[PDB]
């Protein structure tokens, strides 16, 4: 019948909310990450080139 | 008397904290208030090779400023002394500098002329 009807067409639209909320909450764990994966990176070759470079200078001071 | 000028040119150091709380200038004398069984020793040679003369944020360059690391021991054991030879000579840090120093084993005599010397 209709009555339980109403408690069907109650439901449905809430499984897909559940789904809206999830595919963000993915999304946004990859993109968290991203950014932070490239930015330590670009700082840990900054510094590598820079503690090398520098001594290299300091031995062409010797 | 009719010579010196009050100060008017910051140095730079090396370090932070004696460049911030207390700042480093030119014709400057500071007194360095060290203790007894301290590393006061290697905080001294350690910011010496940190260090070089600096302006160039004032708008000045730093072409024409020699750096003269003048350097003065004096009552060295033989673990120091090394740490010396360590610091120059670690790479040519000697490349600006000079070293004089009267043991403890040398005369005291001498070394009262020691610093005179480099003065």
């Amino acid at each position: 019948s209709k009555l339980e009807a109403i408690l069907s067409q109650e439901v449905e639209a809430e499984i897909q909310a559940l789904l809206q909320e999830a595919e963000a909450k993915a999304e946004a764990v990859k993109r968290e990450a991203e950014e932070k994966a490239k930015a330590l990176l670009q700082a840990r070759e900054r510094a590598l080139e820079a503690q090398y470079r520098a001594a290299l200078r300091r031995a062409e001071s010797a | 008397p009719v010579a010196r000028r009050k100060p008017e040119q910051f140095i730079q150091t090396g370090i932070s904290t004696i460049d911030v709380m207390n700042t480093l200038v030119r014709g400057q004398k500071l007194p360095i208030f060290s203790g007894s069984g301290l590393p006061a020793n290697e905080i001294a040679a350690q910011i010496a090779r940190q260090a070089t003369v600096r302006p160039d944020l004032s708008g000045e360059g730093e072409k024409e400023e020699p750096f003269a690391v003048v350097f003065a021991a004096m009552g060295i054991t033989q673990r120091e002394l090394s740490y010396f030879i360590q610091e120059f000579e670690r790479t040519g840090a000697l490349s600006r500098s000079v070293l004089f120093l009267n043991k403890a084993d040398d005369p005291t005599i001498e070394r009262i002329l020691t610093p005179r010397m480099a003065l």
